[PDB]
């Protein structure tokens, strides 16, 4: 997994690859590592798939309830605090590593959370096995005051660094843009640089090839 | 990590490097290890980022509630809440914390809370993996009631040496000055302190 | 403590035709989750129309190919440049491998060539020397992904003559080099899709009475 | 382990269970009956850990009899085996799991057909023409895979068992001290007191 | 450490030490063996250079290698003991590995090899 | 030791033209000892199908659990559950046991009765959802299945063709696995009808 | 793996399967588990593939050397003791092999020796070796008589290996049959279980469980 | 079987149109103590080869002697020692590869990762790697340890495939490598600001640059970073 | 373990040894003779590790026969047992020790008295009226401690064994497949081919 | 143990504490860790007393034989024999050794041979469990070509700090001055250096 976060002049953008693995086997060639905690608070998750998903939905659900109760837009710090305290309560047993970003009444925010519960703040961040490939790009091309377009390119380039150099990463690049005054824009499969080439032959079998022993209809209607 | 707190004529100054590692990888090169638990009571964190963050967050909550009920808490009281948390949970924490605060009557105060959970009030204290390398330097260069400038220099020199020898320390040097005048944040860069 | 073994990934495959044989392998060489090289040949021409590849721990793999080639060299000295038959090479390789029975070469090896009747031949081995001659065989990291496919498309396993009520097995017609190359390419693009240690490039060595020819195809690099 | 065999023929289920009870270096008893009747047409055999074995069999017997009294009806063998699987499945994830394997042989008076269920301590349940727990299965499954027919008579079944028991007395390591055979059919459960030379 | 080549070829192609070894045999008491149709007999002569020995304990000339094979000789007595011991040892070993006692021709081939080896070592 | 290799077995699902197929082997063994050749791993609640590989006891339990839940769902919702919804139910049910999980590898297959859209999904033992548009594999021969599927497969196969393809993937995969095989069943699902077929395969 | 050899009125019957595995992975269904040491000697293989196959090939070499040296065919007893002593020199090193040396000699008659990497060497009339042995024993033991016809003994053996191929996850592929008489061994074919099972099921009416 | 004591971190390298470049910092670590600072980890053999070594320093020093002995030995009875029969980069590598694999095979490895960079007599660029296990490989870029994870991703953007080599100039390449060294100084806690860099060009020969320093670092944004989430001052 | 029994009566020594050879889950042979004759009046029985057992017995046989041929004399049973103890004592401190226990039963033609020696793999040697290796000793020592007399006849001894074998077939865990009995006396060694029902 | 060697204008000076422990017990409080392997080539020993003694004893033997055959050995040569012994036997030794010698042409030289067996020629070097505490102090107070007096003071100050913080160091401070003038032994007591 390669996920990153990058702040630009008027917002924050996050990206991620789309590979899932079980040992050396690709479990899912196109899963979505970008989760919505609230309309304008998005989260990029790495680590144990089910854990990032579950913790992301739980806090998202509580954020919605809190929002409704306070009649206020959710704040990125609230998600950050609820997540970290949860992860800490579990002494790192919940294998979630996340980059949480978003825009709220107080501005744009970029944070990261580790399985044990520590959080960090920055203008650019990366997590996952592709963490280093991505960070090398970020450490090489990030500058203060980037435009929405520059940020997307940088983030997207960082993800590619992981897709190409990290066996734990690959496939596509997902992105989500959160700009201070607009709706967040989720760009699922913003990049698809790994389309499988046309197969050499069709393996469609001639009907009757398979030996059947018995047959029957199944009742679905009650 | 390299952290320290020094009392001087006008109050106290906290200092720290900005490196957080996961093995030999620098997870963060611009970490802020100087954390505020009250207007004029801060702390330097070392050990587990997750553990010290969780403890500081709780101490801050306790002091906020304390203030709501009985007014401003002393630096001693803050060092006591930290200590209570660290001692009572010693089996599940890895937090080496330095507590520093400025008081009008006591001026500057420093309390170090090492791994076991004991408390130690001192003129200054050093901690973190980088501290070992500057025990002699600091013991030979510390003086009581130095001036703000002499103290900033002592901390800048001490920590540059700690950063020099400890791979777990590095990045920029951060400082927080606490006096009757208020709260001043200081930052020093490699180009400046490396050549001291 | 010191672990004298490593795993460099990759995968190889050998198909035998009526008057030819092929031995292919990807060209990716890895260590854990990093790529050491996108192009490090793994299949070799050992002379006498014999191609070989010992896949697994690359250090051991190279030592084996090197020791075998040296055996060929001496065979020529000792027996007046007499060509070494493939069945003979196989018995020799068994001794090379079983010779380290108590400190094995961590490799799965395959060799291809022509038998003494001009027919295509493929031999594969155990890390400790057990070998068999077959019509096809996949080895290495994605072996478990490819072999089943080969069992089906090269030896028509579980395939019957339509309409004959699964009573007549699909005849064993034989594959032409053109059809064999298609399977090899489809075998690898498939392995490349689900196995993180397989990719970058595909190098095929074709053996006929006229000698050894090479073909190269790129593979996804993620 | 102990021998626990079960075979379902045309109109009945036959269970055979070793009579030995060995502890360490000594065979303490040679007439132990590893069985509990759950209801007039349902018999359960068992093998496993020293204490769990009987505690579990009796605990289930108590529950099935309780159901019988309360409902004045006899649960089908399928229903009983399901209750048993449930209990074991709970057990497997409890503090101290029951280490018991069982065979359930019953005659379903409503369908008028014999039934045999094999259930291990994990709560793995399967219905079969013949089953076994422990090492016996390693010799008896292929035997019956050869000499077994669906429409066999009870008498044929008993010969099929004799065949299994002999193979076991020839090849198995331990002296299981023979078996006790019981038949479950439309008329209930009875013990073939003459198998020590049938 | 001592490895001088004592048995070597001379100009005419003879190995004198081996030949002189036969001279030692020529000087030895006579020994003979004749095979019947259902048996074999071995006879040896007893010297008389000195007579006052205890025939009970004095080592005999016909030795059993195994229970179905015997060996007699002519030449140096001390030397024969070595050959007989080796043959006996080999007889037991053969019974162990082949699970069958040695054939007379096999036991013979073994003894002869030992002698040959001592002509080029 | 490994709970997921005690009993053995495999399941695979494929999408086709306005149809979905799900198949499984029939083996149930204990290590090397084959015990039953009639242990089916596919189930269904209404028009939604569920295949489950892994520890047999957990396979049975999850089935009984989902029947229980889908029945109440129908009583309260007054309509049968859909594939997409069921997938979520399966996912949360599994994660509810995050630290003492059921050792299974669930696979959901079906046609959304409202959209007519074909649906298949896979899960890891603690609930991670994998929603593929082409195929889903699971079991002790999952590697072999990934190899067969990634090769044999192609989009929009007709029900008659999809049957051949999903059967060849299953059969050849099971034959390279000592713990899978011993028979197999395939389901071809269309909006209006569902056909079940028992395949003929090696018995070793 | 499943291998068996039994002595009867018509000589000796030798049957083996042809499956090779590495963990749960079926590495092969075409392994030759019988080695024709020579026109009158056979060796069966169970356990470690390379170990059996390498050391038995070596045994054949030692056997041939014996004949060149003694101008006579090596005995079954002595051939089995050569492998036995070799393997014993390696005791503790991890060799893995359950083996059977079967042959005929005018002097011994039909003979069978069981030899494993443990150092155990046993002469007998019946032996089943391998992860499938018990399954073979179950069928073989209950239908064995010293009076089977060469044709019936051949089937019992074949059927016995079929039984193991079916019940043992680690056995399968095809059956290889041999008959040993004083004129050496007689090969009796390779029977792929893929067709042998169904054929036997229908013709014999056994394997009543499996549905066809 | 052993365990490294004093260690050198990454060794990075790449090839361009006319040669190869290789670099490594001058630190000799002792656990987390950045103990020694004047450690040259780039060893030139002749003037057509540079061997970069990471890992155990005592073992590195041993390999240094082996390399110098090789140069001495090759000159013995060799009238063409500095001509046709001079040491080729490829000879030096095979030797080292041999030694490395033999040592791991005797269960007493030289605890290092090595990259041999140079130019063959026919002008061809030479770049190959070998580690304590005896594993070997070549690629347009090669790096050991931390550099494999962070340097390669960068360097590969310049030379992603064989056809990129001829299009890459020394300037571009040296810049890519100098930048990678800065990045490694940012995230590798066992690195140093000082390093050596060497160029082996088929026309200009060997250029060995010592005492370089990482410059042009970005740290200013650090002042804007306060707290770890909610702190405002 | 296997059963290895020995009992010395008035004018002979009788050895009984189990006939089973079990490996894991299967009894491979049921007629195995765990004995080697070292000389016409000396018999040795053995039990222990799978390969060491026979390799050691045969190695000793070879040496005693060699001594016999060379000296054209039969070593006393006391001398043979001492040679055996020495060999095992060396073994115990070697790289790979022989894991074999043995009983040595011989008739000393010079003293005209039967002798029984018990020797374990450690080289522990003791002469006794009766002995056993393995678990058998746990049942047979007190038995013979009760039913044994010095002046008993060979026939009385065989009954004394029958008594021991029955106890073993009743209480021991494994099926040792009966025993093979042999008698050593002034006339050599012979096997009681009729004990399977004597 | 706290040991160091410093080159200065007229040659080189070796220094060491005098404590040897077995756990927390001081087996010897007046140990002489400054060992002579040649007239003007000495070494400072740290780590295992048994191991360093055995190595020094052997080096001395090698240099004596060297001298008999080829005259006076260089300091480099002595550092090489130590290094050969320490590297080749790294799996069975725990010897951290500092080699220092005075030469007429090279003046003062210092070679440090850490645990692995590598060699490092430096202007000065510190070693021993106590060395960690004075890395910053020594780095900030060392200057090249100091005078004999400035060097004795540097070593006296550095080691008093090492002794102050390290429980494994203590007792008296011993020094050996090596110059063209000869060999001078120096000893300093607690009462003197503790209050520096």
């Amino acid at each position: 997994t390669t996920i990153v976060g990058v702040k630009f002049n008027n917002g924050v953008v996050i990206a991620a690859d789309t590979r899932s693995t079980q040992g050396p086997i690709v479990a899912d060639k196109n899963c979505a590592k970008l989760h919505r905690i609230s309309p304008k608070i998005w989260c990029a998750g790495a680590g144990t798939a089910a854990d990032t998903e579950a913790v992301t939905q739980l806090i998202g659900s509580n954020i919605e309830l809190h929002s409704l109760y306070t009649s206020r837009e959710p704040r990125v710090v609230s998600a950050l605090q609820m997540l970290k305290q949860h992860l800490f309560k579990y002494q790192g047993h919940i294998g979630a590593y996340l980059i949480v970003a978003g825009v709220d009444p107080t501005g744009s925010h970029l944070f990261s959370i580790h399985a044990h519960g520590s959080t960090d703040v920055g203008y650019y961040l990366s997590l996952g096995s592709g963490s280093l490939a991505a960070m090398a790009v970020l450490e090489s091309h990030w500058k203060q005051d980037l435009t929405k377009e520059e940020a997307i390119k940088l983030a997207s380039d960082a993800i590619q660094a992981g897709i190409w150099n990290d066996l734990g990463s690959g496939s596509n690049v997902d992105v989500c843009v959160m700009e201070i005054g607009k709706d967040a824009e989720y760009l699922r499969n913003y990049l698809t640089p790994n389309v499988r080439e046309e197969k050499q032959k069709s393996y469609k079998f001639p009907r009757g090839t398979t030996a059947v022993l018995k047959e029957s209809i199944v009742n679905i209607c009650d | 990590t390299s952290i320290m707190a020094v009392t001087f004529k006008d109050g106290v100054i906290l200092g720290a490097d900005s490196r957080t590692t996961t093995g030999a990888y620098i997870a963060n090169r611009v970490t802020d290890k100087l954390t505020r638990v009250h207007d004029k009571i801060w702390c330097c964190r070392s050990g587990s980022a997750a553990d010290t963050q969780a403890i500081a967050d709780i101490v801050q909550y306790h002091l906020e509630l304390y203030t709501s009920q009985y007014g401003t808490p002393s630096t001693e009281t803050a060092a006591s809440v930290f200590k209570e948390l660290c001692y009572e949970n010693k089996d599940n924490l890895t937090a080496g914390i330095i507590v520093a605060g400025y008081d009008d009557k006591n001026k500057g105060e420093v309390y170090t809370i090492p791994l076991g959970g004991s408390v130690h009030k001192l003129p200054y204290a050093i901690a973190g993996s980088g501290s070992t390398f500057i025990y002699g330097y600091c013991d030979k260069n510390f003086r009581e009631n130095m001036s703000k400038e002499e103290t900033v220099d002592f901390i800048k020199h001490s920590l540059s040496q700690a950063i020099k020898w400890d791979g777990s320390s590095g990045g920029v040097i951060r400082m927080v000055v606490l006096t009757a005048a208020g709260v001043e944040r200081l930052i020093f860069y490699p180009d400046e302190y490396e050549q001291l | 403590q010191f672990n004298p073994y490593g795993d460099n990934g990759g995968t190889i495959l050998g198909i035998a035709g009526e008057d030819f044989a092929v031995l292919a392998g990807d060209t990716r060489n890895i260590t854990d989750y990093s790529i050491n090289s996108r192009y490090e040949p793994k299949v070799f021409d050992c002379g006498d129309n014999i191609v070989m590849s010992a896949n697994g721990f690359a250090a051991d793999g190279d030592a084996l190919v090197k020791r075998f080639k040296n055996s060929v060299k001496w065979y020529h000295f000792d027996h007046n440049d007499k060509k070494l038959s493939i069945n003979s090479a196989a018995r020799n390789i068994q001794h090379l491998l079983y010779g380290k029975r108590f400190f094995p070469y961590y490799v799965h090896t395959i060799i291809a060539g022509l038998d003494e009747d001009g027919k295509g031949a493929v031999y594969s081995f155990d890390p400790v020397g057990s070998y068999e001659r077959e019509q096809c065989r996949a080895g290495g990291a994605a072996a478990s992904l490819i072999m089943p496919f080969l069992d089906n498309q090269v030896n028509f396993k579980n395939q019957y003559e339509p309409g004959t009520n699964g009573k007549v097995k699909k005849p064993l017609k034989y594959l032409s080099v053109e059809e064999v190359i298609k399977l090899v390419r489809d075998s690898f693009t498939s392995a490349t899709e689900r196995h993180i240690q397989v990719g970058d490039g595909l190098e095929i060595l074709i053996v006929t009475k006229d000698g050894v020819r090479k073909e190269f195809y790129e593979l996804k690099r993620d | 382990m102990d021998i626990i065999l079960g075979i379902r023929v045309q109109d009945s289920v036959i269970l055979a269970s070793s009579k030995a009870v060995t502890r360490g270096i000594s065979v303490l008893k040679d007439s132990d009956d590893k069985t509990r009747q759950l209801s007039p047409h349902t018999l359960m055999s068992f093998a496993g850990e020293a204490g769990d074995t009987v505690q579990f069999a009796e605990y289930i017997q108590a529950n099935i009899q309780l159901y019988s009294i309360r409902e004045d009806y006899e649960l089908s063998p399928q229903a009983v085996s399901s209750f048993v699987r449930q209990e074991l499945a709970k057990s497997i994830r409890s503090r101290r799991p029951y280490q018991v394997n069982v065979l359930i042989g019953g005659y379903d008076k409503k369908k008028n057909k014999p039934e045999l269920y094999q259930i291990d301590y994990l709560g793995t349940k399967v219905e079969l023409p013949y089953g076994a727990h422990g090492y016996s299965g390693f010799y008896t499954f292929s035997l019956l895979d050869h000499h077994y027919r669906p429409d066999m008579t009870t008498e044929e079944g008993l010969d099929l068992l004799k065949l299994c028991v002999q193979e076991l007395e020839k090849r198995m390591p331990m002296d299981f001290k023979g078996v006790i055979v019981k038949i479950v059919d439309k008329d209930g459960i009875r013990q073939v007191d003459d198998f020590q030379a049938q | 450490g001592y490895d001088r080549a004592l048995s070597i070829f001379s100009p005419d192609g003879h190995i004198f030490q081996v030949e002189y070894a036969l001279e030692a045999v020529k000087r030895g008491t006579c020994a003979v063996g004749v095979k019947g149709k259902n048996c074999v007999v071995l006879g040896c002569e007893r010297r008389s250079t000195l007579k006052l020995q205890d025939t009970r304990i004095t080592p005999s000339k016909v030795s059993k290698i195994d229970s179905h094979v015997v060996l007699s000789f002519s030449g140096l007595n001390a030397d024969s003991r070595i050959l007989i011991e080796k043959a006996r040892v080999e007889a037991q070993s053969h019974r162990l590995t082949l699970e069958d006692p040695v054939t007379v021709e096999y036991l013979t081939r073994y003894v002869a090899g030992v002698q040959q080896r001592y002509t080029q070592s | 030791s490994d709970p997921s290799s005690i009993n053995g077995g495999i399941v695979v699902a494929m999408t086709g033209k306005d149809c979905v197929a799900i198949a499984c082997d029939l083996r149930l063994g204990s290590q090397s000892l084959g015990v039953s050749n009639k242990f089916e791993k596919i189930f269904h609640y209404g028009h939604v199908f569920l295949g489950i590989t892994g520890l047999a006891t957990d396979v049975t339990t999850l089935n009984e659990m989902f029947r229980y839940k889908t029945n109440l769902y129908k009583l309260k919702e007054e309509r049968a559950i859909e594939p997409e919804t069921f997938t979520q139910l399966v996912s949360s049910s599994l994660y509810e046991r995050r630290f003492g999980p059921y050792f299974v590898g669930p696979v959901v297959a079906g046609i959304n009765s409202k959209s007519g859209k074909p649906f298949i999904a896979g899960f890891d033992l603690i609930g991670c959802i994998d929603e593929a548009k082409d195929f889903i594999v699971s079991g002790t021969a999952s590697d072999q299945l990934f190899g067969m599927c990634e090769s044999l497969y192609e989009p929009n196969l007709e029900p008659e063709d999809l049957f051949e393809t999903i059967s060849q993937a299953l059969l050849n995969a099971a034959d390279r696995d000592a713990l899978s095989g011993w028979g197999a069943v395939v389901y071809i699902i269309k909006k209006d009808e569902v056909v079940k077929r028992y395949l003929k395969m090696r018995q070793d | 793996t499943t291998t068996l050899a039994f002595r009867f009125q018509g000589g000796i019957i030798v049957a083996v399967d042809s499956r090779a595995t590495a963990g749960n992975w079926v590495a092969s269904q075409t392994v030759k588990k019988v080695i024709e040491i020579n026109p009158f000697l056979l060796g069966t293989m169970a356990g470690g593939a390379a170990d059996c196959q390498f050391w038995e090939t070596w045994l054949g070499s030692q056997c041939r050397l014996h004949e060149l040296r003694e101008k006579e065919r090596i005995s079954v007893a002595a051939a089995s003791k050569i492998l036995s002593n070799l393997v014993y020199q390696y005791k503790g090193a991890g060799l893995s092999m359950g083996t059977m040396i079967c042959g005929y000699t005018r002097k011994e008659g039909p003979t069978i020796y069981y030899v494993d990497s443990d150092g155990t060497r046993l002469k007998g009339d019946i032996f089943c070796v391998g992860s499938g042995q018990t399954f073979a024993y179950g069928v073989l033991d209950s239908n064995y008589k010293w009076d089977l016809s060469v044709e019936d003994a051949l089937y019992l053996g074949k059927r016995s290996i079929l039984a193991a191929a079916h019940r043992d996850a680690y056995s399968g592929g095809s059956v290889n049959l041999y008959h040993v008489t004083e004129d050496g061994w007689i090969y009796h074919g390779n029977h792929d279980v893929g067709e042998l099972f169904w054929k036997v099921k229908e013709e014999e009416g056994s394997f009543n469980n499996v549905i066809g | 079987t052993q365990q490294p004591i004093v260690t050198g971190t990454s060794v990075i390298s790449m090839k361009y149109d006319n040669g190869v470049i290789i670099a490594a910092d001058n630190l000799g670590s002792y656990g987390s103590l950045l103990r020694f600072n004047g450690v040259e980890r780039l060893i030139p053999v002749g003037d057509n080869t540079v061997v970069g070594i990471s890992g155990d320093i005592s073992d590195m020093q041993h390999i240094e002697r082996l390399l110098k002995d090789l140069v001495t030995e090759n000159a013995y009875d060799n009238p063409l020692a500095d001509a046709e029969e001079a040491l080729e980069p490829s000879y030096i590598f095979e030797y080292l590869a041999t030694v490395m694999y033999q040592r791991r095979s005797k269960m007493n490895p030289l605890w290092n990762a090595i990259i041999v960079a140079g130019v063959q007599s026919n002008g061809d660029q030479f770049l190959r790697y070998v580690n304590l296990l005896g594993v070997t490989y070549s690629s347009p870029t090669l790096a050991t340890g931390f550099g494999a994870h962070m340097a390669n991703p960068l360097l590969r953007k310049v030379v992603d495939r064989e056809s990129d080599i001829p299009k890459t100039t020394v300037q571009v390449a040296e810049e890519a490598i100098v930048n990678a060294m800065r990045v490694l100084y940012y995230r590798d806690a066992r690195s140093s600001r000082n390093f050596s860099l060497a160029i082996i060009d088929k026309n200009t020969g060997l250029t060995f640059k010592k005492n370089l320093q990482v410059e042009n670092m970005k740290w200013d944004f650090a002042k804007d970073i306060k707290g770890y989430g909610t702190q405002k001052i």
